[PDB]
């Protein structure tokens, strides 16, 4: 069967600025197990419905896992705008798949702050659909050259998420999983059980 | 219009860093207040030093951007609030002397003692000034406190005034009094501008309409004190300062047991019925949340219920035991209060929940704009809720008062009289103190005429006379906490005005058909939506627009205040018809 146990139950999810991607090629899939926890505020499907996922078959499915703030989960959708949508992870205007996310305060939060998750704050231009930029050069905002030293009008692009147990409810960590059901004029492989 | 994206990015980064730094500092301060230990104190001091350094460094760079070149209103507002340095304008030695004098005056005040008997300020002396009813007992205390504190603080205040003036002049301000007035300054379109010099005109015009009600209350209280101070009260003179039930005469609440309108019909106190029903700490906050939901405001987060300290800890932890609504940022709201089973505790819990709701309102605004429109809206937003919760009908519906209870006319008069003694009594005092402080900073009252003009104003505006002659060596103003410590005092007048303004504005939205003092905004979503229309703005828009969003008017108006005490006003007019309204300024007890 498909290795769904590795996408969701990973001991540590990737940062939004370095979201990882996994694909399915041969084995069977099963969508009825995507129940990480009872309240699933993020189960939005695009182009398809959750009830017919089993009957439909696709060539390959891309699963992108990343963590973002609760307030930024709404930005993971086609046609949205925001620091996460433009500079970290952009979805096409006409995208077919499923967006899944759940609360992860107990895991990705610590009293002293879990600075292991980061995000891109500034970028010279918006990211294209399904683009991943991991550069670390300084962001030049003025008419002066960024000589590798941070300061006035020369800020560091990446910043850290200070997840804490009492970090409110909107700023808490949310393990996101975006499933892209790519289908083309190719042999379909990702079918449902029979 | 050029060089704006740079300021935008600067503000973005500043917010990104300042939110986390403020969360850390607030969490340290919370851990210290809820657990007083040297370790928590050191952590709080280090966090505060880090936050202060970061904010000062970011503000020094904020001044590099010429504000007049920015065109976006929100970015301009964000830059304006951060460009103001304040104390950093002074040199190293000037700040040296300023901080030295300030903290030395604070220590002389806190560590002040009177010796004839010997009682400290908070314990003993305040209890005397509140409960004591003997002439000499209060006279010796009121004289000794001043002669011991103000005489020592006088030589320090003469330097502190000029130091603060130099500080303000470096910030392009005229005087320190003008610096404090900057809190009400507003910028915007033609119909939303508010000149900084116009605050005095509004305060004076607003006070001219409160004098009749205050004059009648004074005439009433004066006669009621003759039964306890026969030879120390005059039928046409001013009231002695030491007989105001307070060390400074700020609050007349301590005079209610003597000036009660009707003694045979007391006020309401649901403490007995509250405790008999098993009302614990959380039960009160549950009712407060239910009330705040009945108006259409958001619910309380589970984080608040989990992190808030709503009961005195029995683990032996040392707590400051003072009510304060905490907004640690990032959605971490908490309430700190040693909740007990009483009605005063109920009202304070309602006030703190209103503060928390207000803080939650403008959480969507930028970090630099997550503050109230002015220093008067904050306390008023909670005072209006406390007033709405004190309605007898609300207590009857909640289940504390029996449904068979029928409100009476005398109880309402007593409640209004107590409110006036606690509200109407402090309005002239605050205005007089603020005007005196302004005239001192502006240099209109020479140092050789401080006490003379101070007492002349006390006699004219407030109608209070001193029991003994005070020369220029005494410093009665510095004897007050808010005068020794640098704290603006006009906030209370504006708060008292804005709370009644909001009460009269929301009652119209709730479609009330009765007296304003019995208005209950509960179970009225239109009232909350109209109020939330302003709480969400915070400091994003000028306070004029924030006030218009609720009251409809763009400036202060005391008509709702007079409407609130309209029954008490007529009652006093009918009762004060047995005396000469007013007071003479040429009479003094030391005229032996
Ligand atoms: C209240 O104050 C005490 C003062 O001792 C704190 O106790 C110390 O906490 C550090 C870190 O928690 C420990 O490494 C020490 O061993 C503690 N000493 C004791 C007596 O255990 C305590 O943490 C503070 N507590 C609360 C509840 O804030
Ligand atoms: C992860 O493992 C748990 C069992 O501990 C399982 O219930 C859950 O469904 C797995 N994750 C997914 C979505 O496959
Ligand atoms: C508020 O609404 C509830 C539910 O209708 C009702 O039980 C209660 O009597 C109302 N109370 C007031 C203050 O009108
Ligand atoms: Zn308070």
């Amino acid at each position: 069967l498909c290795p769904f146990d590795e996408v969701f139950n990973a001991t540590r999810f990737a940062s939004v600025y370095a979201w990882n991607r996994k694909r399915i090629s041969n084995c069977v899939a099963d969508y009825s197990v995507l129940y990480n926890l009872a309240p699933f505020f993020t189960f939005k499907c695009y182009g398809v419905s959750p009830t017919k996922l089993n009957d439909l078959c696709f060539t390959n499915v891309y699963a992108d896992s990343f963590v973002i703030r609760g307030d930024e989960v709404r930005q993971i959708a086609p046609g949205q705008t925001g620091n996460i949508a433009d500079y970290n992870y952009k979805l096409p205007d006409d995208f077919t798949g499923c967006v899944i996310a759940w609360n992860s305060n107990k895991l990705d939060s610590k009293v002293s702050g879990n600075y292991n998750y980061l995000y891109r704050l500034f970028r010279k231009s918006n990211l294209k659909p399904f683009e991943r930029d991991i550069s670390t050069e300084i962001y030049q905002a003025g008419n002066k050259p960024c000589n590798g030293v941070a300061g006035f009008n020369c800020y560091f692009p990446l910043r850290s998420y200070s997840f804490r147990p009492t970090y409110g409810v909107g700023h808490q960590p949310y393990r996101v999983v975006v499933l892209s059901f790519e289908l083309l004029h190719a042999p379909a492989t990702v079918c449902g059980p029979k | 219009s050029l060089t704006e994206e740079n300021a935008k990015t600067f503000l973005n980064n500043f917010n990104q860093e300042a939110e986390d730094l403020s969360y850390q500092s607030s969490l340290a301060s919370w851990n210290y207040n809820t657990n007083i230990t040297e370790e928590n104190a050191q952590k709080m001091s280090e966090a505060a030093a880090k936050w202060s350094a970061f904010y000062e460094e970011q503000s020094k760079t904020a001044q590099s951007f010429s504000l007049q070149e920015i065109q976006t209103p929100i970015i301009k507002r964000q830059l304006q609030a951060l460009q103001q340095s304040g104390s950093s304008a002074l040199s190293a030695d000037k700040n040296k002397q300023l901080n030295t004098i300030l903290n030395t005056m604070s220590t002389i005040y806190s560590t002040g003692k009177v010796c004839n008997e010997c009682l400290l300020l908070e314990p003993g002396l305040d209890e005397i000034m509140a409960t004591s009813t003997d002439y000499n007992s209060r006279l010796w205390a009121w004289e000794g406190w001043r002669a011991e504190v103000g005489k020592q603080l006088r030589p320090l205040y003469e330097e502190y005034v000029v130091l603060k003036n130099e500080m303000a002049r470096a910030n392009n301000y005229n005087d320190y009094g003008d610096y404090w007035r900057g809190d009400y300054e507003a910028e915007g379109a033609d119909g939303y501008n508010y000149n900084r010099n116009q605050l005095i005109e509004d305060v004076e015009r607003t006070f001219a309409e409160i004098k009749p009600l205050y004059e009648h209350l004074h005439a009433y209280v004066r006669r009621k004190l003759m039964d306890t101070y026969p030879s120390y009260i005059s039928p046409t003179g001013c009231l002695p300062a030491h007989l105001l039930g307070d060390m400074w005469g700020r609050f007349w609440t301590n005079l209610y047991p003597l000036t009660v309108p009707f003694a045979q019909k007391p006020n309401i106190d649901v403490t007995d019925a509250m405790m008999n029903q098993g009302w614990d700490a959380e039960r009160i906050f549950q009712e407060a949340e239910k009330f705040f939901v009945s108006v259409g405001l958001p619910h309380m987060t589970q984080g608040f219920w989990a992190n808030s300290m709503l009961t005195e800890p029995a683990d032996g932890r040392k707590v400051v035991c003072h009510p304060t609504a905490w907004d640690l940022g990032h959605g971490d709201f908490r309430i700190k209060m040693c909740t007990k089973v009483t009605m005063d505790n109920f009202l304070t819990a309602h006030h703190e929940m209103g503060h928390i709701q207000y803080d939650m309102a403008y959480a969507r605004q930028p970090f630099l704009l997550r503050n109230g429109a002015n220093e008067g809206f904050h306390e008023a937003v909670g005072e209006i809720m406390s007033l709405s919760a004190a309605t007898p009908k609300h207590l009857k519906s909640i289940g504390l008062l029996p449904s068979d209870f029928q409100e009476d006319s005398e109880t309402e008069i007593n409640f209004l009289l107590k409110q006036a003694l606690t509200i109407v009594g402090t309005l002239p005092f605050t205005y007089m103190l603020e005007k005196w402080r302004w005239m001192v900073f502006r240099g209109e009252i020479p140092k050789e005429q401080w006490m003379k003009k101070w007492w002349e104003m006390k006699r004219e505006i407030v109608g209070v006379v001193e029991p003994l002659p005070h020369d220029e060596t005494y410093c009665d103003p510095a004897s007050l906490f808010h005068v020794s410590n640098d704290y603006s005092f006009i906030r209370y007048y504006t708060r008292t005005i804005y709370q009644f303004q909001f009460q009269e504005a929301l009652c119209q939205a709730a479609k009330y058909n009765g007296s304003l003092h019995k208005c209950d905004i509960s179970n009225s979503t239109e009232a909350g939506q109209k109020l939330l229309k302003m709480l969400s703005l915070g400091n994003s828009e000028p306070w004029t627009k924030a006030l218009e969003n609720v009251v409809g008017a763009r400036n202060m108006d005391v008509k709702p205040l007079l409407n609130y005490f309209q029954p008490l006003f007529d009652w006093l007019k009918e009762q004060n018809r047995n005396s000469f309204v007013g007071w003479n300024t040429e009479w003094s007890p030391y005229a032996d």
